């Protein structure tokens, strides 16, 4: 039983998906970390949605050159923790969300941490943070999710284990329906031996193997590509592109030598884009209503593509 | 970085979003963390409730104020350097000349309606300035770029009009909910609002369709409901009766009596009450405007706006009624405002898709690259392809188009004897070929003028029939719109035999 000011709130969105559908989006906690530049985009769309609560992790500070870049952080904050300089703005976007702040490293929670949340997700981690993560949240049924930016390209991931929803396709029929996701482990690890896999490969889109490439690089390195050693970045990405996709089966050309030129920083108009995707895959789980993408979403700013991929099965 | 080359344009180049709505704010936030500095914004709006589930520079104690002032102001929030001219009015105003759009490097439009897109569309043709066109609706979304001699303009492919009712069945023999609530909606006007003859909501006894033989008593009556109902819902249609013709193979109106009717889960508007419940919503609604009318000082109009609680109760109760009478289920007022208001479903997160494209675009143009730009559609499913968003490129301009083409030029189809210069002027020249102030000429010896944009000009002219001023077959005029710089040549067709309710047709529309 919603409230007489959230009917009038939310008006736009019921005449959208419905009434229930929000209910059961007021009755969700989302857990969101890393409140830089795509987290930021994510923590506006889920709240102004009105979930229930949204609590923003990050363990991070605020280092100089980020406030003004930031819409939810005030310039007058560099050396203040990420979460807690963003939850004033962040709260003001919607009083009837109960926006909390973390400022705990994501990979010292217990699993106790995470069965608060009916949805959690990953911005800015590692590999081995976003398999770790997506495990916890299977074996206690929560749903999971990741995105990243990196310049002109983005990308978001679901597991959302077995998921039913409703879908009203013909008065109105609601159709209930079922999708399987599978672990971000899995995704992240696929046979291009098979047959089956070798005819996918074809149709499968470089920004998979552009996101492997990334992915390893801010392992070997506790940061991402930075413009201020971009020489040096291009320098290794390229190596570690021959490393990835050699050690795949995969010729090293597949992704161009001049994709560093493109995968650089974080863009406001890419964090947008991904950030609003990945909110609305969110919502949709959330809510049970609609087809989710499964299980991978690839943004190529530069061409204008988005590609929705199956990958991990 | 972006890198230099392109991030001089940003920072010096001023740029003009029109709109401060969905897609508005998140384009503001997305143009000043680009880098663009000098940004010109325009809204004809204040902030509504509603408004606060995607339009987040905008906040609940900022319901009532200007659109365009506090998105300016929350900007300024978190980045105090922003160079923004926030103006409150409607980019339609004469003060937007083609000197005005010119001095901008990008023009964004960010709008909900037909007009105001076409007449930005034709300002940025004149200003030769380019122009990124979007629009959202629910989960859909579209980015393209208009650029004079290089792409399609907004019009080189007009979208289908909604439909329209003829005023006939709407006055005697509607058979649809939405023809009882554009009754409603006309009843409006005629009592609180702007008055107009195709709006009358008495019985039209001019109907063809069955053989024969406002303002001011409402007003006089003090807006009594129950002498409002009564002529309404039982002499009318009891009035209408009288045209035995028109009921014969259909249930006839049952007229309802004030007295007697007296005498008789989900959201609370997604309920449908009964017909007592909505008389006495009829009743209530005329009290409270009633008085908002008389507020506003002697011959003061209200204008309806669906956002207004009042206004929605009296097109809904005032609907809800007249569609019992001719028998069919009524609809609850949650169902009748999306109708009456022709509300589009929105949310935040297609809105920032859309908004954070558009910037893309925008980088391109501004780097030269306009030839890289293209028009993206946003999808709610992945296609054949797997493709979310759907990037096509842009097409040359259509030397059809009778907006952008060197010499416009249209060919129109009506009865010279029957279409008054009143009706060439609103609803050809500026409703139908979306002119602002039109001058219109016929080309002839001394060049009759029929409409002139000096107010109180052709005053007189206006309830003379075209033919009147030896218009005919083969006639041709000039119409043109000096605000934005375009010429359109008329060609006029005489014909008798149109149709049914049809005044006037585009020879080639579809
Ligand atoms: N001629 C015009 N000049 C300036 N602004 C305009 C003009 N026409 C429409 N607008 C503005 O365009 C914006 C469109 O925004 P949008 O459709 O996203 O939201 P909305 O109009 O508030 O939504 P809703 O109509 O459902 O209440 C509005 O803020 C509106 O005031
Ligand atoms: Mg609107
Ligand atoms: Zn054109």
């Amino acid at each position: 039983g919603i409230s007489e000011e959230e009917a009038a709130q939310y008006d736009r969105q019921i005449r959208l998906w419905g009434l229930e559908a929000q209910k059961r989006l007021r009755a969700s906690r989302v857990l969101l970390v890393g409140l830089k530049g795509l987290g930021a985009e994510i923590a506006k769309n889920l709240i102004l949605a009105g979930v229930k609560g949204l609590t923003m992790l990050d363990h991070e500070q605020v280092t100089p050159e980020d406030p003004g870049a930031q819409f939810l952080i005030r310039t007058g904050s560099v050396g203040r923790n990420r979460a807690e300089a963003s939850l004033e703005r962040a709260q003001n976007l919607n009083p009837m969300v109960d926006v909390k702040v973390d400022t705990e490293d994501i990979e010292k929670k217990p699993e106790s941490f995470f069965t608060q949340f009916d949805a959690v997700c990953l911005t800015c981690c590692s590999r081995d943070v976003i398999v770790k993560v997506d495990q916890i949240c299977h074996k206690n049924s929560i749903k999971f999710f990741t995105g990243d930016v990196f310049g002109y390209h983005g990308y978001t991931f679901a597991n959302l284990g077995e998921h039913e929803f409703v879908e009203e396709k013909t008065e109105t029929t609601m159709v209930k329906k079922k999708v399987v996701f599978c672990p971000v482990k899995e995704a992240l690890e696929v046979d291009w031996s098979s047959e089956k896999a070798k005819a996918a490969l074809k149709r499968t889109t470089s920004d998979y193997f552009l996101l492997q490439v990334l992915l390893k690089f801010r392992t070997d390195k506790g940061r991402d590509p930075s413009s201020d050693t971009y020489e040096e970045d291009s320098e290794l990405l390229l190596q570690i592109r021959n490393d990835v996709l050699d050690s795949l089966g995969i010729s090293p050309d597949l992704l161009p030598e001049d994709f560093v030129r493109y995968c650089f920083s974080e863009m406001a108009p890419v964090c947008a884009v991904v950030g609003g995707i990945l909110a609305q895959e969110i919502v949709k789980a959330l809510s049970q209503r609609d087809p989710p993408h499964n299980n991978f979403f690839f943004f190529d700013g530069m061409k204008g593509n988005g590609i929705v991929e199956c990958l991990g099965p | 970085g972006l890198p230099r080359e392109l991030a001089e344009a940003v920072a010096g180049g001023r740029v003009l979003v029109v709109g401060a709505g969905g897609i508005g704010c998140e384009l503001l936030k997305n143009l000043v963390l680009t880098g663009f500095s000098h940004i010109d914004l325009i809204d004809l709006d204040t902030i509504d409730v509603s408004n606060l589930n995607r339009q987040f520079l905008f906040q609940k104690k900022h319901v009532g104020r200007s659109k365009a002032q506090v998105a300016k102001e929350s900007v300024l929030q978190f980045y105090p350097k922003a160079n923004i001219v926030a103006y409150h009015d409607s980019i339609m105003n004469p003060d937007y000349n083609v000197e005005f759009f010119r001095q901008f490097i990008l023009v964004m439009n960010a709008l909900d309606n037909r007009a105001a897109r076409n007449h930005v569309n034709r300002m940025c043709l004149a200003a030769d300035v380019p122009l990124i066109e979007s629009g959202t609706a629910g989960y859909l979304g579209q980015v393209t770029t208009i650029k004079k001699g290089v792409t399609e303009c907004y019009e080189c492919h007009p979208k289908p009009t909604q439909r329209t009712f003829p005023g006939a069945t709407i006055r005697n023999t509607p058979s649809e909910p939405i023809h009882c609530i554009v009754w409603a909606k006309y009843l409006f006007n005629q009592l609180f609002g702007e008055e107009d003859a195709d709006q009358e909501v008495s019985p039209d006894r001019a109907d063809p369709e069955a053989a024969w033989e406002t303002k001011e008593w409402a007003k006089s009556t003090g807006y009594d409901p129950v002498k409002l109902f009564t002529k309404l819902f039982k002499d009318d249609i009891r009035y209408l009766l009288t045209m035995d013709k028109l009921w014969r193979k259909r249930k006839p109106p049952v007229p309802l009596d004030w007295a007697e009717v007296q005498s008789q889960l989900g959201l609370k508007d997604q309920q449908v009450l009964d017909v007592k419940s909505y008389a006495r919503l009829f009743s209530k609604s005329i009290e409270t405007l009633r008085v908002h009318l008389a507020e506003k000082g002697d011959g003061a109009e209200l204008i309806w706006d669906k956002d207004d609680p009042s206004a929605m109760d009296f097109v809904t109760s005032a609907a809800n009624l007249r569609m019992h009478i001719f028998s069919m289920n009524m609809k609850s007022r949650f169902d009748i405002k999306s109708m009456a208001g022709n509300i589009i479903p929105a949310i935040a997160t297609t809105n920032a898709v859309i908004a954070g494209l558009i910037v893309l675009e925008g980088l391109k143009i501004l780097s030269g690259k306009i030839d890289q730009c293209r028009t993206i559609f946003l999808n709610k499913q992945p296609n054949p392809r797997k493709k979310l968003l759907v990037p096509c490129a842009l097409d040359p301009p259509n030397p059809n188009c009778y907006v952008c083409a060197s010499k416009p030029e249209v060919t129109v189809r009506l009865n010279v004897h029957k279409v008054t210069v009143l009706t060439l002027q609103d609803k050809i020249v500026k409703e139908k070929f979306a002119m602002v102030a039109p001058d219109v000429q016929i080309e002839d010896g001394k060049g009759t003028i029929l409409i002139s944009s000096e107010e109180g000009e052709t005053e007189a002219n206006n309830h003379k029939k075209l033919s009147e001023f030896g218009i005919r077959n083969g006639s041709r005029l000039q119409a043109d719109d000096f605000l934005q710089d375009y010429t359109l040549l008329i060609n006029i067709l005489h014909s008798e035999d149109l149709g049914k309710d049809v005044e006037f047709e585009v020879v080639g529309d579809a």
